[PDB]
RNA sequence: UCAGGGUUCGAUUCCGGAGAGGGAGCCUGAGAAACGGCUACCACAUCCAAGGAAGGCAGCAGGCGCGCAAAUUACCCACUCCCGACCCGGGGAGGUAGUGACGAAAAAUAACAAUACAGGACUCUUUCGAGGCCCUGUAAUUGGAAUGAGUCCACUUUAAAUCCUUUAACGAGGAUCCAUUGGAGGGCAAGUCUGGUCGCAGCAGCCGCGGUAAUUCCAGCUCCAAUAGCGUAUAUUAAAGUU
């Protein structure tokens, strides 16, 4: 351990910090709801019956 | 069991319910008025006071910390208090002898989670907010 | 020009030497019509002089092209000068406003109140 | 103090009581991508007017046949859904009010007839349209992508007078290239 | 707020009552035990040449104190109505503008073509391959057309003005005319990604996460929900057949 216990701020003051990548703009209102429909809807691939989430990694 | 159900009997159902009530915990606490005059806010949301002390409390078992915590007497009343301060690093911002707005922990007067005894938390430093202060968007004016 | 004026509900009115009606006017393309104009062409539609014609609250629709307005006209200008209010002669030269204002005309009146005969010190110049 | 204003308004939609119920949420957003409204909140307005008929007719269906309150509230709100084209003159009793669908409602919309009546290429083209000054309902110029069409004023929709397509003047984009290209020659 | 039966609230624009710092007494008048009338005691408090004299914002603006907690010392009798000897004078009653994310209604922030790659129908063919017509994206990047947000002249508006509606002139290629507030173990929509810390710092309504290979802390990327709005404290109704 390094200076005592019971010190407050410790772990965010340890982190090392990095700058935003993001760059292009997001839609807006009704442009957003047709691109969730079209991406949810319209054209979709079929899978094995253990169906995968948005968000899959690995 | 035996409930009486005669055409003449509205007497006795109705001043039976209006003594049974009494034994609810909830009703009770706020028709007799004991838990307003003991509630150390006088039936408000929120309540200024001045920092005394700066403390950290031990958490409860089965898991390990030490819980930062400030002693804080309100302005209307004199009384005293202590309450948490939310988020990593906020004690920094505190200082002592200055005022904070404080407020509800979540269960209406009972503590929460690993903390013993802490009823109220902190949200309002020397008329800047914590969140403010915490996400850079604003600073101690000195 | 396109600019095209028709009258609604028209009602004589022998009680206050008038005439008295609701005027729709036709406008497509262009900006709300001068009252001064509306009131050349009701002139030329009853075969009066303009000057004792007299005209108001003209508003225009959504998307333009019609607006709606009321007017009246008088059987001479000392009739007219008799029944009109004072700020519709005064829209065109007839009638003059007095130009004190309110709170001058108040303290005036509470600095009279503490003297007794002959006052006018506190009225002419005071 | 007194004062001459009133006081009279309300709300003209409900909130859904379980926020995260997949079978509702899907559901919801088929409804905005075939009619191509805005959010949540354009959908539940549509559930609420709906809800409030059918608590009126099922009302109605209680007193007794040819009682007078049956019949004057009945023959009202039973021509009042046909004057909007929702119900079809051919049915014309209280007892198929309590058949009627979210999707019967959509269908009226000036969007949506725009699209359907062949002066826009979609949907989402038929909103732009309307909102952009473009289109006429018999000689209003109307702005409003929600306005319900009566089964009447439903062979009169047509282009503005004033308007690049339906015969008025060009816009402002092909006023400036026009300009500029006749001053590529030099003075201008 | 609510299946049916109920529970909780009502200082607050309409109607009735009470009171003008606290108690008491009384003049005038058709009507008052009146306070923008008077007399005295009780509590405050202003001026003085120390003999004396004067006072009542729980009217409209404005100030101090209090507290978690509440707007301008603006314009006018044009409208609505009232008072007087009156067709004419008066009205902080009342109307108008300023401040205003208490709260309610409507509604932008990208539309469409061409081109390359992609999905799937359908036809010729044993299969391979080709023709193919209707929909997705997204990159090196292509193309022309539409429009109000802003700026600003005129009419209209009104007591005089502002605002809204109407109308000439400027006004868009996206690297801006750049949408936010909370989340991603379960209840409960959405990552058995990558870096830091090591029962510490912290999270966690509730059950629970952290002791050197963290789905839960601190950050980057990606994704979820509602949307001009979203989070938290506290009173209260439903859920409660837990009165």
């Amino acid at each position: 351990v390094h200076g005592s216990l019971a010190r407050v701020g410790k772990v965010r003051g340890q982190t090392l910090k990095v700058a935003k990548q993001e760059k292009k703009k997001k839609r807006t209102g009704r442009a957003k709801r047709r691109m969730q429909y079209n991406r949810r809807f319209v054209n979709v691939v079929p899978t094995f019956g253990k169906k995968k989430g948005p968000n899959a990694n690995s | 069991m035996g409930k009486c159900r005669g055409l003449r009997t509205a007497r006795k159902l109705r001043s039976h319910r209006r003594d049974q009530k009494w034994h609810d915990k909830q009703y009770k606490k706020a028709h007799l008025g004991t838990a307003l005059k003991a509630n150390p806010f006088g039936g408000a949301s929120h309540a200024k006071g001045i920092v005394l002390e700066k403390v950290g409390v031990e958490a409860k078992q089965p898991n390990s910390a030490i819980r930062k915590c400030v002693r804080v007497q309100l302005i209307k009343n004199g009384k005293k208090i202590t309450a948490f301060v939310p988020n990593d690093g906020c004690l920094n911002f505190i200082e002592e002898n200055d005022e904070v707005l404080v407020a509800g922990f979540g269960r209406k007067g009972h503590a929460v989670g690993d903390i013993p005894g802490v009823r109220f938390k902190v949200v309002k430093v020397a008329n800047v907010s914590l969140l403010a202060l915490y996400k850079g968007k604003k600073e101690r004016p000195r | 020009d396109t600019v095209t004026i028709r009258t609604r509900k028209f009602m004589t009115n022998r009680l206050l030497q008038r005439k008295q009606m609701v005027i729709d006017v036709l406008h497509p393309g262009k900006a709300t019509v001068p009252k001064t104009e509306i009131q050349e062409k009701l002139a030329k539609m009853y075969k009066t002089t303009p000057d004792v014609i007299f005209v108001f609250g003209f508003r225009t629709h959504f998307g333009g092209g019609k607006t709606t307005g009321f007017g009246m006209i008088y059987d001479s200008l000392d009739y007219a000068k008799k029944n009109e209010p004072k700020h519709r002669l005064a829209r065109h030269g007839l009638y003059e406003k007095k130009k004190t204002s309110r709170k001058q005309r108040k303290e005036r009146k509470n600095r009279m109140k503490k003297v007794r005969g002959t006052a006018k010190a506190n009225v002419g110049a005071g | 103090m007194p004062v001459a204003r009133s006081w009279v308004c309300r709300k003209t939609y409900v909130t859904p009581r379980r926020p995260f119920e997949k079978s509702r949420l899907d559901q919801e957003l088929k409804l905005i991508g075939e009619y191509g409204l805005r959010n949540k909140r354009e959908v539940w307005r549509v559930k609420f007017t709906l809800a409030k008929i059918r608590k009126a007719a099922r009302e109605l269906l209680t007193l007794d046949e040819k009682d007078p309150r049956r019949l004057f509230e009945g023959n009202a709100l039973l021509r009042r859904l046909v004057r909007i084209g929702v119900l079809d003159e051919g049915k014309m009793k209280l007892d198929y009010i309590l058949g009627l669908k979210i999707e019967d409602f959509l269908e009226r919309r000036l969007q949506t007839q725009v699209f359907k009546l062949g002066l826009a290429k979609s949907i989402h083209h038929a909103r732009v349209l309307i909102r952009q000054r473009h289109i006429r309902v018999r000689k209003q110029v109307v702005n409003i992508p929600s306005f319900i069409v009566r089964l009447d004023s439903q062979k009169h929709i047509d282009f503005s007078l004033r308007s690049p397509y339906g015969g008025g003047r060009p816009g402002r984009v092909k006023r400036k290239n026009a300009k500029k290209g006749q001053g590529g020659a030099g003075a201008g």
